[PDB]
């Protein structure tokens, strides 16, 4: 699972099979109960837009999205079953206050308990 | 003791932004609802 690399709140989903008219609001709503999301993002076309066929949201915990995808997984809703799915795409790059985190400033300590017990 | 089927483990509580709108998805969510109407004991 990203050994060596450790993601930190990077979870997100893929949600498709979903209804034209629904909307941010309706999506929030659904998965409201199932892990509300901190951020929706849709997926447009710039040659024309309107329509989206993909969307993904921010899920606050990791584990929770285990909730949604099991429980909306083949779930029918409007005549249309839901597919969810885990990603794996990365969210904008932002290298700004991310600096700091630079080296291991904390890590324990540098590792406190050192190399094993003593 | 066995348990009769598997469910969801993480019970976190709803919001308010879920509008309070009727959303199923498995029906032995009959089971949370009778844990939590209970009258006697």
């Amino acid at each position: 699972g990203a050994m060596g690399n450790e993601y930190k709140d990077n979870a997100y989903i893929y949600i498709g099979n979903l209804n034209r008219e629904l909307t941010e609001g309706d999506i929030l709503t659904v998965f409201s109960e199932y892990g509300v999301p901190v951020d929706v993002i849709l997926s447009r076309d710039e040659n024309t837009g309107e329509s989206q066929g993909f969307a993904y949201l921010k899920y606050e915990d990791q584990r929770s999205t285990i909730l949604a995808v099991d429980n909306l997984n083949g779930f029918k809703i409007g005549g249309r079953a839901l597919k969810i799915d885990h990603t794996f795409y990365r969210p904008k790059r932002s290298l700004q206050k991310y600096y700091e985190a630079v080296k291991e400033e904390l890590d324990r300590d540098i590792v406190s308990k050192n190399n094993a017990e003593k | 003791y066995d348990k009769p089927a598997p469910e969801n483990r993480f019970a976190i509580m709803p919001g308010s932004r879920w509008d309070g709108v009727h959303r199923s998805n498995g029906f032995e969510e009959k089971w949370f609802a009778k844990q939590n109407e209970i009258n006697e004991k």
